[PDB]
RNA sequence: UGCCUGGUGUCUUGGGUGU
């Protein structure tokens, strides 16, 4: 659909970031609270984008 | 009575599940944070599925 | 006059209850 669904959408060139309301954080103990698995996927995909950015220039 | 009971002495055990573990009733309380449902557990005054 | 409090992990696993 040339409106809704084009074709060269389907290759990922900007990602959208959820909000912590999907990815809420957990106080494991008093003190330490756990990052959720998203956030942790996220940091591990920004890390590799400024990876590429950095060896590209 | 016109019927006779058939009679003796048996032996009996108590099991551990008493009612007064089971017995659970919820109105209001906690809910989970990721999708604001009411939790899981008697324990943790959960509600039912 | 010295004045009163609601806020509860997550993920696995294991053993059980009723069909």
């Amino acid at each position: 659909n040339e409106d809704y669904a084009r074709p060269e959408w389907m290759i990922i060139t900007v990602l959208p970031v959820p909000p912590p309301q999907v990815r809420p954080s957990i106080a494991m103990d008093e003190t330490t609270q756990g990052q959720d698995d998203l956030t942790h996927k996220l940091s591990d995909i920004l890390k590799a984008n400024i990876n590429v950015q950095k060896l590209e220039m | 009575l016109m019927a006779q009971v058939f009679f003796g002495p048996t032996y009996y055990q108590r099991l551990r599940h008493m009612v007064d573990d089971k017995i659970h009733a919820r109105a209001r309380g906690p809910v989970q944070v990721l999708t604001r449902q009411p939790v899981e557990g008697r324990s943790r005054d959960g509600g039912l599925r």
